[PDB]
Formats: structure tokens, sequence, C-alpha cells
């Protein structure tokens, strides 16, 4: 009894009194913003519905019996506040906490209102240690917030809604099924996107994608035709993790010019929070189809303390890439091919091998000028030299190489293209980034004028010194 | 009735209203000074 | 404000003014000194 009579009690009091500023007071000051006034994202308060979530999701009765059907009881709540606050300093509150909504006078006459206070029930609920919410107990709390959806009238719901769908998805993704829960998202989308533009085309695409390649289809068809492809409203937060879905879908299809630098915008899009759950991965993949493409080097040390542990394979993966030598590259994939299946990429590096010997050739080429092919074989050990002969053609296909080969003498003499500086290839460089600078300047200055404004303050001299003047003028041409 | 019609279109006309009045309000400025 | 949450797999489990070049870590591989390389090399010829 002695231990907990001193921090037991804190525990109470303090969180409910700054709560009623955090949620009390945005809730009260929403109902006359949010739904008073046509300010929408300004007066939705989405960014105190952010705090708000993000500070209690590391953080019920009194709060879900607030009452509003008529002004005596909207001015109650706030008194029923401490009123319930002292009935839990005196005596102990409590499925019982769903039909007050219906009861207890609670009409806030506000969707945009009810629609976050029966939310953030569902959060806690949602938190609730792993219970789920007795399961299904929540997904029928949002299967009463589905209810809600279908209500109506979006000049705030929609924005409000948004985050409701968007914890909705994490209710099944935590559980059972999802593909009825593509089945309700196919729907929802042109449930929207009619209603003129009303956003969600950022949302809903990204609640689509996120398990449509975890149940490993890769589907693209709607993705180059999708007309939500441009919600352009996306707070720099939604925008970061399309770009990072649509970049990995366009580089599994053996398409690697483009994924490189949508995926690497996506990636420079990232906050700069503490949290390094998904910088994580976009580092892995930004890295593996840069190797993939060409052979970009990458190697732009990371030595980070939060990236250092995790990309200790990658790091040994590059070392042997980079060099022309293949029993390393075998001795690096037979002994971390579980952990790279563990994480999902088997499949994109195990195609690896023609890179490596494309690098190996051009390094041979660039460093001999006549060498016999009865030691290419030998340093790049393939066992035997008669096909060196087919992979030294195909070399020179593609243009890697300009060298010839003797055949019937076997050694293989290479030309020697020097001074490149004569060649219009410089000018294209310098044209490239020519475009980028002059770019920004315009970025740049369009913005700069938003800014000024209220500069109504507009006077020349005076207003009563003109009389005077004249006087002067008059008193001075007298004499 | 038929207002359901009406609606989607008097709420599309608004909707683009505020856009070009935003687009004109800065343009005002720089002249006055 | 500073809202800066995202979803999934966070993980892992929880300086140098040089510009980094790669050679550096190649050679990484083996050959610790010079020395050692020239010395044990030298004797046979």
């Amino acid at each position: 009894p002695p231990g907990g009579g001193e921090q037991e009690p804190p525990p109470p009091p303090a969180p409910q009194d700054v709560e009623m500023k955090e949620e009390a007071a945005t809730g009260g000051g929403s109902t006359g913003e949010a739904d008073g006034k046509t300010a929408a994202a300004a007066a939705e308060h989405s960014q105190r519905e952010l705090d708000t979530v993000t500070l209690e999701d590391i953080k019920e009765p009194r709060f879900v019996l607030r009452a509003l059907r008529m002004l005596p009881s909207t001015s109650r709540r706030l008194n029923h506040y401490v009123l319930y606050k002292a009935v839990q300093g005196f005596f102990t509150s409590n499925l019982p906490f769903l039909e007050e909504p219906m009861d207890t006078e609670a009409d806030l006459q506000f969707r945009p209102r009810t629609g976050k206070a029966a939310s953030t029930p569902l959060l806690p609920e949602v938190e609730a240690y792993l219970q789920l919410l007795v399961v299904i107990f929540m997904m029928n709390s949002k299967r009463y917030k589905e209810a809600q959806k279908i209500s109506d009238n979006r000049r705030a719901l929609d924005l409000v809604a948004a985050k409701c769908y968007y914890y909705h998805a994490r209710v099944y993704e935590f559980l059972d099924k999802l593909d009825v829960v593509r089945s309700f998202l196919h729907a929802r989308l042109r449930t929207a996107t009619l209603r003129h533009d009303a956003d969600g085309q950022a949302t809903l695409l990204n609640l689509l994608l996120r398990n449509y390649l975890h149940y490993s289809l890769y589907d693209q068809a709607e993705k180059l035709v999708s007309k939500s492809v441009f919600p352009e409203q996306a707070n720099n937060n939604e925008w970061a993790r399309y770009l990072y879905y649509t970049g990995r879908i366009k580089a599994i299809q053996l398409e690697y010019s483009e994924a490189r630098r949508t995926m690497t915008n996506a990636l420079r899009k990232a906050p700069q929070h503490t949290a390094v759950g998904f910088k994580q991965t976009v580092h892995k993949l930004l890295i593996v189809v840069e190797l993939l493409l060409g052979e970009i080097p990458d190697r732009l040390q990371f030595r980070q303390p939060s990236l250092k542990r995790s990309l200790m394979p990658y790091f040994l993966l590059t070392q042997a890439v980079r060099t022309g030598n293949l029993a390393k590259f075998n001795q690096v994939l037979d002994q971390f091919g579980e952990k790279f299946q563990a994480d999902g990429t088997y499949t994109l590096i195990i195609r690896l091998r023609h890179n490596v010997i494309k690098t190996g050739v051009r390094m041979i080429s660039l460093s001999y000028s006549r060498i016999s092919l009865a030691d290419i074989a030998q340093k790049l050990q393939l066992d035997s030299p008669e096909d060196a002969e087919f992979i030294v053609a195909k070399a020179i296909r593609d243009g890697v190489i300009e060298a010839s080969i003797n055949h019937e003498k076997g050694y293989v003499q290479s030309k020697e293209m020097i001074d490149i500086y004569s060649t219009r290839e410089p000018q294209l460089a310098f044209h490239q980034r020519i475009s980028f600078c002059l770019d920004i300047h315009n970025m740049s200055v369009k913005a700069m004028r938003f800014p000024p404004k209220s500069y109504n303050k507009d006077l020349e001299s005076a207003e009563e010194r003109r009389e005077r003047e004249q006087q002067d003028l008059e008193f001075a041409k007298e004499m | 009735g038929l207002r359901q019609y009406y609606l989607s279109k008097i709420e599309e006309l608004q909707l683009i209203v505020n856009d070009k009045s935003q687009n004109l309000r800065r343009l005002q400025a720089q002249r006055n000074e | 404000m500073s809202e800066k949450k995202q979803p999934v797999d966070l993980g892992l489990l929880e300086e140098d003014n040089w510009d980094d070049d790669n050679v550096e870590d190649d050679f990484s591989n083996q050959l610790r000194a010079e020395l050692e390389k020239h010395g044990y090399k030298m004797e046979t010829s």
C-alpha cells in the first residue's frame, strides 16, 4: 500500500490534465474551425491530429460520453470532464464503450469530430497489447467506422477519413484476409476520383500496392494506366513510399534506367526523424539496382551508426563484384543465400554474373593491348579457353571493347582511342547540367514573391505639408 | 429530383475558382509596388 | 508538427575527414604489408 501511493496517483491526474488541452481543446477548436469554416487543411488541424497520434502512440469512458445535443450539453462537456476526473479520483471506472455515441446526448453534429473521436478509441484498441481489442471487435469498431465512412459532405471528412482507412488496412494486416480488403479498396477508389478530385488517390494507391506485391503478383497493367498517379497533394510523406513502390515495380521487370532516378528521389524525400525502418530497405535496393545498371560504383561509403550493422553482407558483396574475380562471387552467394532469401532479394542478385564478367573483360581490355586468349581463361577462371572467344565476341558486339581477334593465331589486339576532348560528348555533358542549373533559378524565384504580402503601406511624403509649401512659395513670391 | 447532377457541376466550378483567385492575388501586389 | 512516423520493419536490432576512396579497402582483402609480400617473395629467387 505504501509503495503504490506516490507513483501510482501521479499517472491519473497529470495525463488527463495535459490531454484536456491536447485533444479536448483540439476537438473543441476543430468543431468551430474545421466544421465552422472553409479553411479546410488550415483549420482541419491535420498536424494537430498528427501530433496527437504520434504522442499518444508512445503514451475513454469519460471522453466517449461527450454530449453536444444542445448548447447546455456542449457547455456541459467541459465541466463533465472535471466531474469524471473527480469521480476517477474518488471511484474506480470501468463493449460498453460503443453504444455511448448513440446515447448520452452524443450529438456532435459534425462528422469530422465524431470520426476522430471514434478513431481515437480504435488506435488504443489496436495498440491494446497484442489482444487486437478482442480481435474482430476492433474490426467491428472499424466496421462502425466503415458505416461512418458511408455516412456522407466531405469538406473535412475526406482528409479525416484518409488516416481512418489507413489504420483500417493495418487491422487486417495484423490478422486475417487481405483479398477482400483489396476488393473494398478497388471499389472505394472509384468511389472517389469521381467526385471531381478529392485526394485519397495517394493513400488508397499505397494501401492497394502495400500487399499486392506481398502476395507476390507483379501486376502492372493498371499502374501504367492509373489516373491517380498525380494526386500532387501528398504532404511530402505519401509521395516517398509511392515512388518507392513504383520504382521497385519498374525495376523488377528488367528496367533499370528509370528506377534508379525515381527511387533515389524517393529515398532523398525521406524525413529527418531518427527511425530508419524503411530507409534500410530503400538503401539496400538502391544499391543492388545500381550494381545491376552497368557498373556504377555505388560505394559512397556508408558508415553511419544506424545503417552500419545491417548492411554488413552487402559491403562484402560489393567488394567481390567490383573486382574481376568470379570465385569470390560464388563464395559470397553460397554463404549469404539464406540471409538474402529472408530479405526477399535472392532473385535480383542471382543474375549478377553477367555484370561481373563484363567488368572483368573491360578491365582486361583497358589494361593490356595484345594478349593471348590462352591466359584470359586462366585470369578469369572460366576453365576453358574456347568459350572465351564467344564471350569476347559478345563483348565486341555491344561496343564494350573495339578489340579485334586473330582466331587462327589466338591473340587479341585492341585499338587505341584517346583524345575524347575533341569528341562531341563533353558538350552534351555540360548541356545536361546547364539545363538543371537554369531550372533551379526559376524554381527558386517562383516561390520568392509568395511571402511578400500585407504591404498596403503606401505614402509618398505627406498630406498637409503641401499647403505649407504652397503658402511659403506664395510668401516668397510676394516679396 | 436531379439535385445530384447540379451539385456535382456547381461543386466542380467552385473548386476550380479558388486556385485562380489565389494565383491572381499575388500578381496584383507586384504591380502596386 | 514533427509527425515523422513510418509503419513497418524498423530493424538492425538498434570520424574520417579524408574523403573516401574505394581502393583503400580493395587490398584489405589481403596483402597486409608490402613488407610481408616482398620479404616472403624475394627469398625464392
